[PDB]
């Protein structure tokens, strides 16, 4: 009964937060006598190792699913693969508390690891809702290439063609391309001036010198704006009206440990239900055995409603990304962050805030000049 | 590439919308004379308007 | 210099250094002083995993990496993610899941694997649809993911084909265990070749619901990969005549000649790096030591293993690492239930067959007797008979094959059954009558006589 | 126009009354039973969407 969850974060406090949300559980509608005991390990200096405290630990103790930040610093290429994989060798399911690198959405190697937090790609259909709360058919798309860009791509031309909205021009780029200009040059070229963004901060950052460079800015010039173009430089070269993102509590990693803790008790308790409940090995050694209910465990995660998050309803995607979190949108006006857009998910709230456009007015422009030039 | 004088129909109708119409048209010639259908690129599966 | 090799417990280590000493004493002996630690296990066991490299990284930092194993587990050849991006070394896979390729390769991981090239397995189906031209489908994949690549593999390859390939659709069984919207889903397939990418207990599932469905019937067929086959080995029980695969098994092959071939390989790269360097970047340090950087300054052998060349086998790879002649031994389950070489694809990727077009054939009679043996002349324009044009298959608009036997002398009058397109009056009617009648008619041609005589009322034609 | 009278043998057969039922591809569909029967019919046909 006892089941061991694991936690990897930065710090051992809200450890602790899992341990007394793991007392909660036991507490909460959740029925056993002793059904957890708790494990809980940080993010290791080494992300070679990633191994130790999990099959010499964790396994060991027979942990169940383990509940992961991106980093300690968070912010290297220290995003957590190495933990995931070794829990991807034999069907254990991980939740992602954090995690919006959708390189981890792919389920085709990504097996048993679903997300609290959407990936960036989930806000391609987000901006979908603005095309129709602005009308837009001219379309500029803006690709770093990027597997996580690539099923962007995926998402976003699908949910264009559903309804067979068409895009103009999806440029693409690789990281560090301030060569741009060519492609910006290639921009110069349309009606729309709807300018889709999907890079680095660094990418971004160049491209706002150079296409402020162009002159390429004004009223029209609608900057639709990934969130790693939210951090850093990308930042510091923007101009000012500038759509930005944010996923509302994407950062209450306490309000995570409270919602993932109800979830994954109520779920073992779905477990109990179940038959048959295959045993976790202890051994990473002589244990070549696959979870038989890592695809029951699959199924009770699935199909487990939990409307009781603090983060909202803690009901996920067919992905396993949260359905309707709260979404509010940005301005960066002089550089100072004006929110407009907000939503349940889906539903459109702008702020009495107005948009300025990110180069002229607060008039709804148009990607629609036309040229009278027939080729 | 030279430009060339032209002369026809469409030529007519075109400044019959130059005038209906206020656009500019900015005329060429094939490379190819040819109309281009879906044929396949080298892979021999590629099928494309030429 | 070095090779390191862990197997699934098989052909022996002494076994294995007598291949060592063999290939060493081979060809092209060796300026580098390639050596190998090899050995037999049953794990796919991390902690094995991390005793064994850092054991070998360690002991003399090897250098080479060949492996074939005797297990399944597909996502362990996924997890020498972290040696081919923490030591850096290039991995030969072979057999075990170090075969069975589901990775997608990196730009991190140093991945060579003999295996589940998912574009050429593609590129055969489709051929295999080919010679025996089973035009009309019927597709079921599951919802794997992954098996949405096969079915964009099956959308763009058919659309990029003029051949026009005679579609039902990929009817994916959502969940398992749904069980009546599973049939309800299955009552949608209206055709003969059942085309498969499932698991095997999936498809245990779906050879005892198709005996219920008589889909299983015995003019129908099946071909399934080695997604589902994987060891012809393991031959379950509901899983009747004519199931074919196709897999790299070591059934046209050994492990040792396969061996050979890769330490060759690795040894040619090495050339390769002794041309354009004279250095070696070695394994690193230790297995828990960031030291300083991954920086391989001697440049591991993804430019290197571009071109090598094995004994006339073009043993390059892919930039994905796949094998740029596949080898694609495919093999076929018949009556009692043995799997059996049919084709393989070898030379330009072209099938390598037996011209045996009926194989389901009574295994779990389902027999089917409806095979109308029609042996006629060539008498236009009731009967024209054309030949195989090369004109993407061999398939002209209203023809149909007919076996002829083309003797191979005057002396070995071993008359071929060569398949000649066909048409005229008769075989219009002939499909009138696959319209009225409808059954299947088996079209040769008249050799030993024309239409009869009476060589004392022997008849002849 | 006929559709083959497609007879349910007996009761509580339910995967060979639904073999016999996705034998059914018309629109008009003639039925003679008894009223439990027809409760599991049509119980079975809004699962066929017959």
């Amino acid at each position: 009964k006892i089941v061991n969850i694991g936690a990897v974060l930065s710090t051992r406090k809200h450890e602790q937060m899992f341990r007394e949300a793991v007392n909660q559980a036991n507490k909460r509608h959740g029925s056993w006598k002793i059904q957890l005991n708790a494990t809980s390990v940080t993010h290791k200096p080494n992300a070679i190792q990633m191994a130790l405290s999990v099959c010499e630990d964790l396994i060991s103790s027979q942990v169940y699913a383990i509940l992961v930040s991106h980093p300690p610093t968070p912010n290297d290429h220290f995003t957590p693969t190495p933990v995931s994989y070794t829990a991807g060798f034999y069907r254990i399911p991980v939740l992602g508390l954090t995690t919006r690198m959708s390189i981890y959405s792919d389920k085709s190697i990504h097996l048993s690891f679903l997300r609290t937090v959407p990936p960036y790609s989930h806000q391609s259909s987000v901006w979908f809702e603005m095309m129709r709360v602005y009308s837009w058919n001219h379309i500029i798309l803006l690709v770093s290439d990027d597997h996580e860009g690539r099923a962007a791509q995926k998402r976003l031309e699908t949910l264009l063609e559903e309804r067979e909205s068409k895009a103009e021009k999806v440029l693409q780029f690789d990281p560090g391309t301030k060569n741009v200009t060519a492609l910006l040059m290639e921009a110069k070229e349309l009606e729309a001036r709807v300018i889709i963004l999907s890079a680095s901060e660094d990418d971004a950052a160049t491209v706002y010198r150079a296409a402020a460079m162009l002159n390429m800015t004004g009223s029209g010039y609608v900057w639709l704006v990934g969130e790693r173009e939210i951090s850093g430089n990308a930042l510091r070269y923007a101009p000012d009206g500038i759509l930005g993102l944010q996923l509302i509590n994407g950062k209450n990693e306490s309000a995570h440990i409270s919602d993932a803790v109800g979830v994954v008790a109520q779920a073992v308790h779905e477990l109990l239900e179940k038959e048959n409940i295959t045993d976790p090995p202890r051994g990473c050694v002589g244990n070549t055995n696959i979870w038989k209910t890592g695809p029951l465990f699959k199924r009770v995660l699935m199909s487990s409603k939990y409307a009781d998050g603090v983060t909202g309803r803690v009901e996920f995607n067919e992905d396993g990304d949260r359905k309707f979190a709260n979404y509010s949108i940005m301005n960066l006006q002089n550089r100072k962050l004006v929110q407009v857009g907000i939503y349940n998910g889906t539903h459109v709230i702008p702020n009495d805030r107005k948009i300025i456009w990110p180069g002229g007015e607060t008039e709804k422009p148009r990607g629609y000049q036309m040229s009278t030039r027939l080729k | 590439t030279v430009p060339q004088c032209c002369y026809g129909f469409c030529i007519d109708l075109l400044i019959k919308l130059a005038r209906t119409m206020n656009f500019t048209y900015e005329v060429h010639l094939v490379a190819d004379g040819k109309f281009g259908t879906q044929e396949r690129v080298n892979n021999s599966n590629k099928k494309e308007w030429n | 210099l070095n090779i390191a090799v862990m197997l699934g417990h098989s052909h022996d280590v002494t076994e294995r250094e007598l291949r060592t000493l063999w290939g060493p004493e081979q060809a092209a002996g060796l300026p580098l002083d390639v050596n190998v630690v090899a050995l037999l296990m049953n794990r796919t066991d991390p902690k094995s995993l991390i005793t064994h490299v850092c054991d070998l990284m360690s002991g003399a930092r090897i250098h080479g990496l060949v492996f074939g194993d005797d297990t399944d587990q597909e996502a362990v050849a996924q997890m020498l993610d972290f040696i081919s991006s923490h030591t850096f070394v290039p991995i030969l896979g072979i057999h075990g899941g170090a075969s069975m390729i589901m990775a997608d390769k990196d730009p991190t991981s140093t991945f060579f694997q003999f295996g589940a090239s998912i574009q050429q397995q593609a590129t055969v189906m489709l051929k295999i649809m080919q010679d025996y031209d089973w035009h009309v489908f019927s597709l079921v994949t599951t919802i794997f993911p992954g098996y949405r690549e096969f079915i964009s593999f099956v959308k763009t390859t058919v659309d990029n084909s003029f051949v026009g390939w005679d579609m039902q659709n990929v009817i994916t069984l959502d969940t398992s265990f749904e069980d009546a919207k599973t049939q309800v889903q299955l009552k949608k397939i209206h055709s003969s070749v059942i085309l498969l990418y499932c698991s095997k207990d999936e498809a245990v599932l779906i050879l005892s619901e198709a005996r219920s469905l008589g889909l299983t019937g015995y003019d129908f067929f099946w071909i399934v990969p080695s997604l589902v086959s994987g060891n012809t080995e393991l031959i379950p029980k509901e899983f009747p005549s004519g199931l074919i695969s196709v897999s790299y098994d070591d059934w046209d092959y050994s492990l040792e000649a396969r061996v050979r071939d890769g330490i060759g390989i690795l040894t040619t790269a090495a050339s390769s790096m002794l041309e354009k360097f004279s250095y070696i970047p070695e394994a690193k340090a230790s297995c828990y030591g960031q030291m300083e950087r991954p920086e391989v300054p001697m440049h591991t052998l993804h430019p290197f293993m571009v071109n090598v060349t094995w004994d006339g086998k073009d043993l390059s790879f892919t930039e994905e690492g796949y094998q740029v002649h596949p080898r694609l031994v495919v093999i076929v389950l018949n009556k009692d239930r043995e799997w059996e070489k049919v084709g393989k694809w070898e030379n330009h990727t072209l099938s390598l067959r037996h011209a045996v077009w009926p194989r389901y054939k009574s295994f779990s009679d389902e027999p089917d007797d409806n095979h109308l043996s029609i042996v006629t002349l060539e008498e236009a324009p009731f009967v024209i008979v054309e030949d195989i044009d090369p004109l993407t298959e061999t398939c002209v608009r209203n023809t149909v094959p007919c076996r002829k036997f083309v003797k191979i002398n005057n002396s070995t009058n071993e008359g071929m059954n060569v398949k000649k397109c066909c048409k005229g009056f008769c075989i219009d009617i002939l499909k009138k009558l696959s319209r009225t009648v409808k059954f299947t008619y088996d079209l040769y041609l008249v050799t030993n006589g024309k239409h009869g005589k009476k060589v004392n009322n022997v008849w002849n034609g």
